[PDB]
RNA sequence: UGAAAUAGAACCUGAAACCGUGUGCGUACAAGCAGUAGGAGCCUCAAUUUAUUGGGGUGACUGCGUACCUUUUGUAUAAUGGGUCAGCGACUUAUAUUCUGUAGCAAGGUUAACCGUUUAGGGGAGCCGUAGGGAAACCGAGUCUUAAUAGGGCGUCUAG
RNA sequence: AACCGAUGCAAACUCCGAAUACCGAUGAGUAAUAUCCGGGAGACACACGGCGGGUGCUAACGUCCGUCGUGGAGAGGGAAACAACCCAGACCGCCAGCUAAGGCCCCAAAUUCCUAGUUAAGUGGGAAACGAGGUGGGAAGGCAUAGACAGCUAGGAGGUUGGCUUAGAAGCAGCCAUCCUUUAAAGAAAGCGUAAUAGCUCACUAGUCGAGUCGGCCUGCGCGGAAGAUGUAACGGGGCUCAAACUAGGAGCCGAAGCUGCGGAUUUGAAACUUGUUUUCAAGUGGUAGGGGAGCGUUGUGUAAGCCUGUGAAGGU
RNA sequence: CCUCCUAAAGAGUAACGGAGGAGUACGAAGGUGCGCUCAGAACGGUCGGAAAUCGUUCAUAGAGUAUAAAGGCAAAAGCGCGCUUAACUGCGAGACCCACAAGUCGAGCAGGUACGAAAGUAGGUCUUAGUGAUCCGGUGGUUCUGUAUGGAAGGGCCAUCGCUCAACGGAUAAAAGGUACUCUGGGGAUAACAGGCUGAUACCGCCCAAGAGUUCAUAUCGACGGCGGUGUUUGGCACCUCGAUGUCGGCUCAUCUCAUCCUAGGGCUGAAGCAGGUCCUAAGGGUAUGGCUGUUCGCCAUUUAAAGAGGUACGCGAGC
RNA sequence: GCUGACGACCAUAGCACGAUGGCACCACCUGAUCCCUUCCCGAACUCAGAAGUGAAACAUCGUCGCGCCAAUGGUAGUGUGGUUUCGACCAUGUGAGAGUAGGUCAUCGUCAGCU
């Protein structure tokens, strides 16, 4: 199964790993939505940047 | 310099760093001769498969996987190289 | 007179700074890098069946807006430099060497000075490449260290 | 001194002891990765805002480290104006739309929006110890029609001027007790007063009147404390009081060069008539020092005994 | 150069930050085999005690470890004894650390040993400080070279000696000062003036109330302490200016603040009156001349209702 | 069933107090010719042995007096995002130390010997 993740705030001034958690999901800019597999490994990327992203 | 209470207190020197500590941590692959711990005294003791240098340096005598354990009646910290 | 005379002797052409004259528009209740984005009015040309567009000039009024260079952590800076214009003004040349590209030849490539009836042709002296190891003798895909045939160092199994 | 028991503290104390950080392993997905070799550099004056410290005064737009963000070298919106704060990374064009931070009475785009309260100080819109009977709320309490709190009337006394001390200490300078009696009640006195007494009150009791009242604790928002030099001058201004302030919610909307929409350019990579031969797709395109790539123009040489040019070259405008 | 902390639980990490050590020692204080266990306290005992030596009981180190500190140390790394020279030679897989040059650890192999009955252990010392590149010159060895040839000289290779080259990556074998007689290139990268930030200090105010005030804390003053305001003293910083912002004082001419010197209005008073003392309000006006000294100031003389405290680039030199 | 050797583990295993054990085993024990011992000492080491004894030691058993171990809950701290009057607070994820309830007189392996 998959999930939809959307970036709401910018990830341009974040920590190095928070920047790389956005890029580990495929998110590139604000209001960019990607579909990604729902696994604990990908959900932990969402966890690292939960203030940035929103899971539909 | 009213109250005149100041004055030189010459203690402005120090020594160079020695870069001690654990070099290879537990569960890591190791080859013979690789230094595991650089230390002063035996903070860690050489277990099976680990040698001890004149500097108290602990190094691998043989290849395998480095393992840490607290063993013995003195509750000492031992480092071993398990053949794995 | 001369083709020409705003070619008339300060004489070919006659730029800019700078200074006048004329025409159109704006400007004497409004605060600042003087523009920019809008924008009314006016004036002037070309079409058009006659104020409707289009081009040009001006810019009431509104918003925004503290020159440029240099040097700096940081300049509207009250830090530097420039009054303006025009002209001139600062990474070159010779040789050596290294890397890259390209071209010719290619395990080979190339001549230099010179000669030459001279960019040709000749001239192979020399240079680079094709083997390394070691201070060297020396040996050589090996060689050095060593008592060691062990270990280890440096090399080996093309493109110049 | 120790030794026991309670009780604190320490960078150079530790019986203990995280979170993170770091070093590894395994595993997905996403990603213009990591590493090595060579050509060319620039830089080795950094700054601020957080966080952990040393120094300083837990002073400095101070200084020295570590660590993160921003500036440097970064425009746009917000903070009135404001390199370093917040939001957000400008390829170009549009008189399109949605939002971020911040905002919505007027200057000035968008709510004189809705609900429940608080403030009366223009607090909001500088400043503390400390003070006060501001005001709201919350947990409890003491007393009360066996008349509560306040007021008014009457008493508030006798041993005794307690003992001591002291010049004096007589309830009331100070030290040691808080005793007894008539009691409805009256302290060996809570104040004023006297040199000491005297004197006036109070505590306390009874009476009058008649209904609630008294004092602490905690919480919110206020008050005073609060004096400076060119001019209001400590909301940017106007102005604002069932707010246009504050608290807690809710719904709209404005709001950027962010995102989307439309058109166009461009770098890199990707399936091919294949060297820009063509259609696309994907990810990009702020930028100083600096590195890489592609071009424009000028003078001169060959092309050129060409081509153009008095039917007008160069130059000027 | 070493040790601890700063140093933010891997490493590293600065300050003219807080504390200490080193520039050695040892042929045994190294190696090995064997053996041993300390500091203290109490009790008993001639001199003899608080403590010498002896005996007994507790006693994981409260001792020792050559040398500071840290980390270690019972298989003792601590303490003795016998024999010894591994304080070897050629090396070294592999690592740590590291800009380089350096530095650190190292099993294993070969040769020759030392100790042990042997398995074994030993390439100095519990470790981390005890150090100095290259050049040059000296010495012990060596077939490497040897300018016609044989030699030799000289050189090379291996080993080793000569540094407070201590400014310790060492500029030369060899080195002090003055300049107000000065000069050039630069810097607001960096001081002196003034501004800015800050407010330790200063000044002013408030809180508490021990006391002084014959009595009586609060008329007046305010010990010990606490909290602020100002920018106002003495300072701190180095942000602006070094392709120039003229220093103090005087003169002239000012402008503002109020923490008010006079005058005005008040409360309290240890306010009889007259005079005051404090505190509140109040900035409209006013608020000297001289002697001394460059002085601002300050002392003094004589006045005045009073002779204010301050800001203004410690106002004012393109005004003197 | 118990004893001894060597290990695992290293206090929930230790300390303390009491009790039990001598057929084997162990320990004290006898003696010092011999090997070997003492900077003196047959104390320790070493040998030759079996009269005595489980007194000591040792082993085993018992207990909570000490020591040790130790929750649950809460608190402190803390990564990330936000806010702040700079003390802290909110969201999320972690989460001690101390202390309390409580637990504890260990638990196993190989071999040999008596039963």
């Amino acid at each position: 199964k998959t999930m939809k993740v959307t970036q709401l705030k910018s990830g341009a001034h974040r920590l190095k790993s928070h920047k790389a958690s956005l890029k580990g999901l495929g998110l590139r800019r604000i209001n960019h939505s990607v579909v990604v597999e729902d696994t604990p490994s990908t959900r932990g990327m969402v966890n690292r940047v939960n203030y940035l992203v929103k899971v539909e | 310099a009213h109250k005149k209470a100041a004055g030189s207190s010459r203690n402005g020197r120090d020594s160079n760093p020695k870069m001690l500590g654990v070099k290879i941590f537990g569960g890591q692959a190791i080859v013979a001769g690789n230094i595991i711990v650089r230390q002063r005294g035996t903070e860690f003791h050489a277990g099976a498969g680990v040698g001890m240098g004149r500097d108290h340096t602990l190094f691998a005598l043989n290849d395998g996987v480095v393992k840490f354990a607290t063993k013995g009646k003195f509750n000492r910290r031992y480092v071993m190289v398990e053949e794995a």
